[PDB]
């Protein structure tokens, strides 16, 4: 009774190449290839243009409240985050530093108070306020690294038009990678007590708390084209071709 | 504490340390409950005639590593609900005497456990369930070769090398359900009888080839995972369970001993005719809350041992049931079809049938024997076997007379028929032996059964028909309960209603409007012991 | 299209999924201790209520390290480079607004004393945790990208946080909890 170790994913990469098809014909907005013209050469133009985790952890939450205006010993807990405070154009400054209820809250500028006071440090305004701090307490083939990994992870593929998709029409380029998506996220059961080891699996394996997970991209990049449609050549770009990584969501 | 015959009780609170002052010819004791915190080898030690110790729901944290090789006479221990994946120091050591050990709910951890327990030459039963395991290795299970029973549901395994059961040559028993297996790629413990891999997320799964014998596997539970197709168990001869209810099949000698397949909450749209011709031995078989639309069984000799099917909630819009097959077959169960139109023989030629249930289709029943009905209606006028029939919300306009001839049944409905018509003599044929009748919700102005002829009826319904007259009882008739809730009915009069008090058990009127003109008849009912 | 399977079980494993979510972001073994601190000063409500409010074209009609140039340019229109569209959701409202069978958001309320079993949350008393279901139409294609292992599967887009007040030995506890109820979904 053993486990599963090897899979076969010649199907889901031709599934990939199917959609693929439509995918650029309709990012296109034809509904069938145009048919090859003569082969013709490119112009100057058209090449000088070519030349041209901590996420995841709860955070504790502490407020300082008030001693074109001026607002400013408050390092009793050394956190993190900026302000989120009660109540032209107008904007705001530092003794200059540019910086925008309200928000302005970027994880700094209270990271240097807290590494280096003057007998004055406060903000400034031109043309009940407090802070709000938040920090986690401190017990709190792109893209995978094992030869046919069994988690999930991007693998590998390369699209070429004129084999695959029986594109003549298509000049620029003579193919590219397609990565895809695969491998399983397993289905966590949860208990009351459970040992703080397994505590970091959700993190990676289900961290939405959806009831089935699924194998999705995260990260996608676009492709440039050229094709001529008469005499005149056609530089279109198309978006989200390209893996370069994955997600259990 | 008490003490009856060489026994200890502890009770569930009051004690922080093992007592001492206990009579040292001890051989059972008990210590669940209290607030232990660990087992250290000097008072325990004294009861050396101990063969039985329930140590669970404690606090223990630390076991001394010689503390349990003092006791030379056990057989049970039970640790279970402690906290001992706290515990490089301590753990269990040789245990010659021990049959049985349980350690669940205690948290523990993959890679704990092959120092947390030493040896067991005489161990018999093994539970590790509700711990954090993650993998089983070929190190996991050492030194115990008269295991036969092995625990291990609501983990969170993902893993199982190959060899991790080479060890266990007299195992049976194995329990893997809620926990977070994944795929399957061999099975070949030879020797296995019951396997549960229910309640996990297994896409597929295989099993081995050409053994030097066969498996002994009979029983087998695949229910509530992912699987694709039906798995191929040709290698499996001896199987006589299998579940594969809540799962994602689709369809595109092996099983001749099975007994019992569910096969519900899939998404079989279409059965191959090869498929049931293998099912030789097969007694039950549930096909519900999938997406067929016809079945077949025409070939005679087919499905012989079947004695129920089930096909509710498909999609069905014919049944070619052929005759000479399906001779064993006792209850069927259609509901929530769309059956309309049959062939009009189809349900007489049902040797065994004794349970139908049609509720939902939109069936038109035939008109007797003599002078039918017109086409595409079906015949239940001489279904010998024929016990009990259901016929709710099949949008009935017109009874015909002797609908059910020669029908012997015991209990009709026929519920929730708006507009129907109760054409007279109808209802012929079922005085002598019809024992239940249920006419709830379908609205009838007037009544044309002579119901004090029906001697052997026990339960009748009529609520919610906007009745205001009923036919007289003058006999002992053996009616015990009657049902009136939302008629029309003003006076009841005790010359129509008599008789039916020497049988009477309760009965209803709430939602009548009753008068309080006369009614004395009610009047006195509400002062005897009849219900209400 | 086939898609019997029951909406009880996925209603249960959501609840069972947002117990280990819940315990697992704030890193803790077991629930901790409840307390009958029912007085809780009001000073702790105000920090409470006020975190709960919060082709191409180049140059260097009349066509037909950065800047938002986009405003003058496309006024003028009618070393700069151009995207130019040749001549040629799935939310809350219309989800609950309207009826849908295929991927959509469907609802969910969370009472933490009735269905998790927790006695040691003081605020708040439950939340909305919708959830995501529905099978996806295979080859939306406007926007879809096809790239997961197998049909696309049906998963959130937009989630939001969640504040809640417990109570640790003596001291009160003011968390938040990212990616808690969803509000939209999506075909991968």
């Amino acid at each position: 009774l053993s486990t599963c170790t090897t899979l076969d994913f010649g199907h889901i990469k031709k599934k990939r190449v199917e959609a693929i098809r439509g995918q650029i014909l309709s990012k296109l907005r034809l509904t069938s290839p145009p048919e090859p013209t003569v082969m013709t050469h490119v112009p100057y133009q058209v090449l000088a243009l070519y030349n041209s985790e901590s996420e995841y952890y709860a955070k504790e939450i502490h407020k300082f409240d008030m001693i074109k205006v001026f607002r400013f010993n408050l390092f009793r807990a050394e956190f993190r985050v900026l302000r989120v405070p009660n109540p032209q154009r107008i904007e705001l400054f530092q003794i200059q530093r540019y910086i925008g209820w309200l928000s302005f809250d970027v994880t700094d500028t209270v990271r240097e108070w807290l590494l280096r006071r003057e007998s004055n440090l406060g903000l400034e305004i031109s043309i009940n306020p407090h802070l709000i701090l938040m920090m986690i307490p401190p017990h709190r083939t792109n893209y995978c690294f094992r030869n046919l990994e069994e988690n999930c992870c991007v693998r590998p593929l390369y699209i070429d038009f004129r084999q695959d998709l029986g594109w003549k029409w298509v000049h620029e380029p003579k193919g590219y990678y397609a990565n895809f998506c695969s491998g399983p996220c397993p289905y966590l059961r949860s208990a009351d007590t459970t040992h703080s080891t397994v505590l970091g699996l959700y993190n990676t394996l289900n961290p939405e708390a959806s009831a089935s997970p699924c194998c999705v991209p995260q990260d996608l990049e676009p492709l440039t084209i050229l094709y001529y449609v008469g005499r005149t050549p056609k530089v279109e770009q198309l978006s989200n071709m390209v893996v370069k990584s994955c997600k259990c969501s | 504490c008490k003490m009856v015959d060489k026994k200890v009780s502890c009770q569930v609170l009051g004690l922080l340390q093992v007592p001492s002052v206990l009579p040292p010819d001890t051989e059972t004791l008990d210590l669940s409950g209290n607030q232990l915190r660990s087992i250290l080898a000097s008072p325990l030690g004294f009861y050396t005639a101990l063969r039985h110790l329930d140590l669970s729901t404690n606090e223990i944290s630390f076991l001394q590593p010689g503390a349990f090789q003092a006791l030379t006479h056990l057989e049970h221990l039970s640790l279970a609900h402690n906290r001992l994946a706290m515990a490089s120091a301590g753990g269990l050591g040789p245990l010659p005497r021990v049959t049985s050990l349980d350690l669940s709910g205690n948290s523990l951890y993959s890679g704990l456990l092959e120092r947390l327990l030493g040896e067991a030459p005489s161990l018999h039963t093994l539970s590790l369930a509700e711990n954090s395991l993650t993998r089983l290795t070929r190190h996991t299970f050492r030194d115990m070769p008269a295991l036969e029973q092995l625990d291990l549901h609501s983990n969170v395994l993902m893993d199982i090398e190959d060899g991790a059961f080479e060890g266990l040559p007299r195992l049976t028993h194995l329990n893997l359900s809620r926990n977070s297996l994944t795929c399957i790629s061999d099975f070949s413990l030879q020797q296995l009888r019951v396997l549960d891999l229910s309640c996990n997320s297994i896409e597929a799964f295989q099993t081995a080839s050409q053994p030097q014998a066969e498996f002994q596997l009979t029983w087998l539970d695949l229910r509530e995972n992912k699987l694709l197709h039906f798995p191929d168990l040709a290698a499996l001869p001896r199987l006589i369970y299998l579940n594969l209810s809540n799962n994602l099949i689709r369809l595109p000698r092996p099983l001749s001993q099975l007994l019992n397949l569910d096969l519900s909450y899939n998404e079989i749209e279409l059965i191959p005719d090869s498929f049931l011709e293998h099912l030789t031995s097969l007694c039950f078989l549930n096909l519900s809350r999938n997406c067929l639309r016809t079945f077949e069984a025409r070939r005679l000799g087919s499905l012989p041992c079947l004695m129920l099917l089930d096909l509710s909630h498909n999609a069905l819009e014919t049944l070619e049931l052929g005759a000479r097959a399906l001779g064993s077959l006792r209850t069927l169960l259609l509901q929530g079809n769309a059956l309309r139109d049959l062939p009009p023989y189809t349900f007489a030629n049902l040797a065994s049938l004794q349970r139908l249930n049609l509720q939902g289709n939109r069936v038109s029943p035939c008109g007797g024997p003599d002078e039918p009905g017109p086409s595409g209606c079906v015949a239940f006028s001489g279904i010998t076997s024929l016990r009990s029939l259901s016929l709710v919300d099949n949008e009935i306009e017109l009874l015909r007379a002797g609908a059910f001839l020669h029908t012997p049944l015991t209990e009709l409905d026929l519920s929730s028929n708006p507009g129907l018509e109760v054409a007279t003599g109808a209802l012929g044929g079922l005085e002598a032996s019809l024992e239940v009748l249920a006419l709830q919700g379908n609205g009838l102005m007037v009544l044309q059964v002579d119901l004090p002829c029906f001697i052997c009826l026990k339960r009748l319904n009529l609520a919610e028909n906007r009745l205001s007259h009923l036919p007289a009882w003058t006999q002992a008739v053996s009616l015990e309960v009657l049902d009136l809730r939302n008629n029309s009915f003003s006076l009841l009069p005790g010359s129509a209603m008599g008789g039916l008090e020497t049988s009477l058990r309760r009965l209803y009127l709430q939602g009548n409007p009753l008068s309080c003109c006369g009614n004395g008849w009610l009047a006195a009912q509400l002062h005897q012991g009849r219900v209400d």
